[PDB]
């Protein structure tokens, strides 16, 4: 039933450690963002790797807080209001 | 060496030089680097003990970042100490909420 | 280049975070949040680089910028 | 421009904001 | 060439002291070096702030001990202070 | 008792202008069903295809405000009618009748998958949003034209929007020409700016992250409207906006018991203005140098 | 103005301080600063609790909202 | 003289006032005890550091600067009492 | 213009900031314009805060700035 | 004992900004705490940069980039402009 493959994926992804974003899209996004502060900037590959690790760790922690909020509201589906509430309670918004 | 005199494996001269060149104080007493080296050695010994236990638990003979992450997040005192650090290739602890489990 | 963060990737990140069901606006919300985070971090890194009088962004700049935010990262030369 | 003359200008617009608010209460 | 220092050999010696039949990857050795540097920086910053609060020009073992007490949690701080005192007395007793 | 008997809708004798595949809020039946909206000589008619008896007739004379909200950052396009007199739709009395159509569409055909297909889906979604916004905007203009100048079409100023809690959820409140609105989530907020007597900013004090905004109406029988948990970063913007709209405001560190205050004001409105009126909201009128420093 | 009574708070502070070192003295400004910090902290916590309670479509704050707030803040 | 169980000096109306300043309209009865425990854990964490500073200065009186440093260590910087 | 504040058109003390930067154990050496730059920034920020604090005290019909207005 | 505080300087700045306004003693305590805190932040970040770049001197560039890191956009721009103006005129004089 719906949610069985969801739990299979949850088990599979809490076991592995490999990066879940494709490398080239993230590099292109980083360069697009950086191009708005100074043109002709270069990035060591390790800088992009560190940025990707930090961004995924941040997003996973945020999704954990969002899941906590969603379960608090007695639901199962995470919603944008859950994200906004988590970011407000953290002190980010 | 000064590590031998204190029965230590970490360097006393290196730590004294880093304290001297780090713009911490005008002068540095001789009992500070020994004490600090002992603390660092104790903490790394604890970390490596739990990480070796975690790696044997997975039946591996070499410690990877995953075992460091498991050892840190599994020990209450260490996890409180390293509460803000993220470990590359450390992953997350397996944790499924009670209400999401199937029925 | 913000479209490159596809819906399956956000789904994967939510599954490693233990999320069972996902709304349809979560993807845009997450893209906005990630953009804000990356904007701040890259701005700090580029500040460090300009101060060091460089044209290349090193891993040390990223590590110091994360230490500046409080997001200390191990394993990149810190 | 230098900032002190803009904060003086912005705050004189804020004195007009307060004057309008006083006229509205009266 | 570039002769840059690290703690890898000391971490390896400590590992073989605690776990003889266990190795360590290079990425974990990097993480442990970063961890050691971080903890050093925290302790030295606390010691500096304490010295400046108390109007002293010297970082002694008292500052290090009280910074350890401030930073680490109860049992961990207790064991660390025990270790540090033991090492300091053993080093001071000899010469 | 408060349901005024309305005139009967006069059907257009030719081919009426129509908008297809529209949802209505509040729904006349528990089942959500798509309907068709028709323009007639003295109003609009919503008509469900499943049952003829679920018609909703709205006269132009009874519409107070007509809003169009485009689908730009939202997943739905909206045509909202705020009413002068409340209508009975099914079992619910309502001042608000919303017509909307969700663009939310599932696009991935779960042959190959890769960055070209996703970009094509995102482009197709943008084309669908723009088409629906053009269709609904045109139809809302055709409603305003059919009213013979009784109804202006209002569009919200998104750039002047602020976040707040009028009911139980945090929502984006959007100013229009003549009203402060929230139309996305039920219950709807529609505050007409001309009906406001005074605005009070509660919990404006050093060290709080959020303040509350209270609207008092010229009709003292109408309950006050609270917008709670507004970010303090928006305070100076809200004060400016209230000034630009000619609404007086006051600020206070404490939340007031408006339910007691409005009963005192209702008991004798004349004595209230005789004393000084709304001046008591300006904290304490000491009018003296504090001189706390010794 | 501070909401917790000053002398009960002083007694609480002394009682808590009685564990870490026997027979300590306190400056008055120390107790005042402690009370200001404690009340600011509690007000922020009640703000977060109110946010959670409103999120749950309620108006009453319950202990699980406090627990969720302290969890998200990262409090132990 | 030893102080015994003075946590109940945080009266129920005081917690209610703190909640009203926080914007809380209706309060459950288990909150008051919850809050009390929370406050205890807070003060024990701040005082343990303030005392640590006081003892390190080889003093016997807890000064305002000790509290200020203890708060500053937790990211709780306080203006008004020195700094 | 004897005082270094006058030579820079400032109100904050350049000499005290210089002494605190030196007798503060921050770095082996200190420039000549770092104290000037920092004093300028500090004076600007205090003016920025005092403008809004004066505005808030004038909106409450008060002549004295108190912690409430800050 | 001669205790040092920024009180007279805050009076000077206030009279420059609001000639007909006064400050309480507690507000002056808060302002002194604020000034000390900002000085500590900036000096610590300047030292951190100097050590990061293997330097043993704090020049106006380190202070400028510290202000760039700490202050937000408009605040950073105005404070940088003010500081460069003051340093330029002190050098010229």
């Amino acid at each position: 039933r719906p949610g069985t493959v969801a739990l299979r994926e949850i088990r599979r992804y809490q076991k592995s450690t490999e990066l879940l974003i494709r490398k080239l899209p993230f590099q292109r996004l980083v360069r697009e963002i950086a191009q708005d502060f100074k043109t002709d900037l270069r990035f060591q590959s390790a800088a992009i790797g560190a940025l990707q690790e930090a961004s995924e760790a941040y997003l996973v922690g945020l999704f954990e807080d969002t899941n906590l909020c969603a379960i608090h509201a007695k639901r199962v589906t995470i919603m944008p209001k859950d994200i906004q509430l988590a970011r407000r309670i953290r002190g980010e918004r | 060496t000064r590590s031998s005199r204190a029965g230590l494996q970490f360097p006393v001269g290196r730590v004294h030089r880093l304290l001297r060149k780090g713009n911490y104080s005008e002068r540095v007493g001789a009992g500070a680097p020994v004490y600090l080296a002992a603390v660092l050695e104790y903490l790394t010994a604890e970390i490596l003990e739990l990480a070796g236990n975690a790696a044997r638990d997975n039946k591996k003979t070499r410690i990877i970042p995953r075992h460091l992450q498991l050892a840190i997040r599994n020990d209450e005192e260490l996890n409180k100490l390293l509460g803000r650090v993220t470990i590359a290739q450390g992953g997350v602890l397996p944790n499924i909420q009670a209400v999401l489990l199937p029925k | 280049n913000i479209q490159g963060i596809t819906k399956p990737a956000i789904r994967r990140l939510a599954r490693r975070g233990g999320v069972k069901r996902i709304s349809g606006l979560i993807y845009e919300e997450t893209r906005g949040v990630l953009k804000v985070f990356l904007e701040n971090v890259i701005r700090d890194a580029v500040t460090y680089t300009e101060h060091a009088k460089r044209k290349t962004v090193t891993a040390m700049d990223v590590v110091y910028a994360l230490k500046r935010q409080g997001r200390t990262l191990y394993g990149f030369g810190g | 421009k230098l900032r002190n003359e803009t904060t003086n200008t912005e705050e004189e617009k804020e004195r007009l904001r307060k004057e309008i608010q006083k006229q509205l209460h009266e | 060439r570039s002769r840059k220092e690290s703690y890898s050999i000391y971490v390896y010696k400590v590992l073989k002291q605690v776990h003889p039949d266990t190795g360590i990857s290079s990425k974990a050795m990097g993480i442990m070096n970063s961890f050691v540097n971080d903890i050093f920086e925290r302790i030295a910053g606390e010691a500096s702030r304490l010295a400046h609060y108390n109007k002293r020009s010297t970082i002694t073992s008292r500052e290090i001990q009280t910074a350890v007490r401030l930073l680490l949690p109860g049992e961990l701080a207790k064991h660390a202070v025990s270790e540090g005192t033991k090492a300091v007395t053993k080093y001071t007793s000899a010469k | 008792e408060d349901v005024v008997a309305q005139a009967q809708l006069v059907e257009f004798k030719g081919r009426p202008k129509k908008l297809e595949n529209v949802f209505v809020r509040p729904a006349p039946d528990s089942k959500r069903v798509t309907g068709t909206l028709f323009i007639h000589q003295n109003g609009i008619r919503y008509q469900s295809p499943v049952r003829s008896d679920h018609r909703v007739d709205i006269l132009f004379s009874n519409i107070k405000h007509l809003f169009f909200q485009p689908c730009k950052e939202e997943l739905m396009v909206i045509i909202h009618c705020h009413l002068k007199t409340p209508l009975m739709i099914g079992k619910k009395k309502t001042f608000d009748v919303q017509f909307y159509r969700e663009v939310s569409d599932v696009t991935v055909d779960e042959y190959r998958y890769g960055d070209e297909d996703e970009l094509e889906q995102e482009q197709e979604e943008r084309r669908r949003k723009a088409l629906l916004d053009k269709e609904f905007r045109r139809f809302a203009e055709e409603i305003s034209e059919a009213s013979n100048g009784l109804l202006d079409l209002e569009t919200p100023f998104r750039e002047l929007g602020f976040t707040g809690v009028p009911f139980r959820s945090s929502v984006l409140c959007l100013p229009t020409r003549d009203c402060l609105i929230q139309l996305i989530d039920t219950p709807f907020l529609v505050v007409t700016l001309e009906e406001i007597e005074v605005a009070h900013l509660e919990r404006v004090q050093f060290g709080l992250k959020n303040f509350d905004l209270v609207f008092v109406f010229k009709d003292f029988s109408k309950p006050v409207v609270h917008i709670n948990t507004i970010p303090i970063e928006m305070l100076e913007f809200v004060k400016q906006w209230l000034t630009d709209v000619d609404i007086p405001y006051s600020e206070g560190a404490v939340n007031l018991n408006w339910g007691t205050i409005m009963k005192t004001i209702q008991a004798d409105p004349y004595e209230f203005f005789e004393n000084g009126g709304w001046s008591f909201l300006g904290g304490g009128e000491s009018d003296d140098e504090e001189s706390e420093e010794e």
